[PDB]
């Protein structure tokens, strides 16, 4: 289906076995989906098709709203109030962007447990790697900023993971 | 005494002539309205003390209330605009006369201070 990108959502080609009946005895499941499809698939596909067509006379669009990049806390200068403000709300607009990247991560790893089933130790470590470093990343991020977080304190966080970073390499390097 | 004492001033002078140049408060000013509404309330707390008609009795009365009120407040809001300005007058005056006192200080980025960080853990 078109209404959501395979790419963001992948999923593995689908391989359904052909049916080897080996008795001459009915299959009632296939019966059974026969009475169904006569009886609640087609009429739900007649009143989907209504439905669409009084939708296609009234068509009309909306849009994804589009935002410019804007000089950050570290350009802003000290209680210079109004950069501070756009910094403040650009970060947090990106922190909910991330957030939701989490979230697609994860659905992802849910989605790949379910499809492999009873193989799914083995055939979902693609997708736990990938939820290991976003998830590490995400959490180096915005792991303990508090309620009242910021991006001053985000920033703050940072320098510190920075200069223990500096030292370490020193540390190894003496 | 602040500004009690302040050179040029002239005693018992509720509005000098510099006063004249600041903008008067206008009519429909919100506390205009709220020193009315105070006109309105003495007026309503005299019928219900003398045992009149709280709302209907004495409507002349009520208007003198409010009048009063209205009149009153007007010059005081002149008085206090003034008052206020000149305060803010004396104190860049005061400013700009010591550069010393108040000097420009360089301003630093955010990516060049440096803040602790405490988690919340
Ligand atoms: C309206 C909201 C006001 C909010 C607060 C604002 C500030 C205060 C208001 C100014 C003073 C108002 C008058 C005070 C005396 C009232 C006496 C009385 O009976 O009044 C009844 C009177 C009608 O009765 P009446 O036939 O004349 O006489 C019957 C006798 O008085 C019958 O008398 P009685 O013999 O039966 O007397 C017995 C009674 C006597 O009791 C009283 O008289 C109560 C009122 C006096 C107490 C103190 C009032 C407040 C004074 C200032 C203090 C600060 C106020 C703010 C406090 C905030 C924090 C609490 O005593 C008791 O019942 C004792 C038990 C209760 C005691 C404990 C509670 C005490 C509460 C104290 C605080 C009350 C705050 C609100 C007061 C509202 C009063 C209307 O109605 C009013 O006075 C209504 C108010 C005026 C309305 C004007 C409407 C104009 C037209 C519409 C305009 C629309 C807006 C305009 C814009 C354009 C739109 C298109
Ligand atoms: C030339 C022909 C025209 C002349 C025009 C007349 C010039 C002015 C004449 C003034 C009246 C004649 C003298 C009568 C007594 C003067 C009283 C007043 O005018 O004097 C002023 C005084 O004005 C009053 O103080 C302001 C009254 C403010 C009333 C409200 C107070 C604020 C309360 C806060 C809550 C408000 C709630 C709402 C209230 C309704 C300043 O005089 P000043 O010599 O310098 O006082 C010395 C003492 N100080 C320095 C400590 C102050
Ligand atoms: C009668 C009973 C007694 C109560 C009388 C209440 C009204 C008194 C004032 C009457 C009108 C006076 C007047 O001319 O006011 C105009 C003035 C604003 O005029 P101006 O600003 O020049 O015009 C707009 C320009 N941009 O307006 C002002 O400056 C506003 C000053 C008055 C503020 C009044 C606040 C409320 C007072 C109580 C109202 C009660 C209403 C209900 C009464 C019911 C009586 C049964």
């Amino acid at each position: 289906p078109d209404s959501w990108d395979k790419d963001v959502y992948p999923e593995p080609p689908r391989r359904t076995p052909a049916p080897a009946p080996q008795t001459s005895l009915p299959n009632p499941v296939t019966y059974l989906t026969k009475i169904f499809d006569l009886l609640v698939d087609r009429p739900v596909t007649l009143a989907r098709e209504f439905i669409e067509q009084q939708h296609a006379k009234n068509r009309y669009y909306y849009y994804h709203r589009e935002f410019r990049r804007v000089p950050d806390i570290t350009e802003c200068e000290e209680k210079d109030i109004l950069c501070m403000f756009e910094a403040e709300m650009q970060w947090r607009r990106d922190y909910k962007v991330d957030q939701e990247i989490v979230n697609i991560i994860q659905e992802r790893l849910k989605a790949c447990q379910q499809r492999e089933g009873e193989s799914y130790r083995q055939n979902c470590a693609k997708e736990l790697e990938q939820f290991t470093q976003v998830s590490k990343a995400f959490q180096d991020r915005y792991s303990d900023l508090g309620a009242h977080y910021s991006a001053r304190k985000c920033l703050a966080k940072q320098k510190q993971r920075m200069l223990a970073e500096r030292k370490a390499a020193k540390e190894a390097a003496a | 005494t602040m500004m009690s004492g302040r050179p040029g001033r002239v005693p018992l002078q509720f509005l000098p002539n510099e006063a004249r140049s600041l903008p008067p408060p206008k009519l429909t000013d919100p506390r205009l309205v709220y020193m009315g509404f105070l006109g309105y309330c003495s007026g309503l707390i005299d019928n219900a003390i003398r045992r009149r008609p709280v709302v209907s009795a004495g409507l002349h009365r009520q208007l003198l209330y409010v009048t009063s009120f209205v009149f009153f407040g007007y010059y005081l809001l002149k008085r206090q605009d003034y008052m206020y300005a000149l305060r803010d007058h004396d104190m860049f005056a005061y400013v700009k006369s010591h550069p010393e006192d108040f000097p420009e200080k360089d301003k630093k980025t955010y990516g060049e201070i440096l803040e602790e960080f405490h988690p919340v853990r």
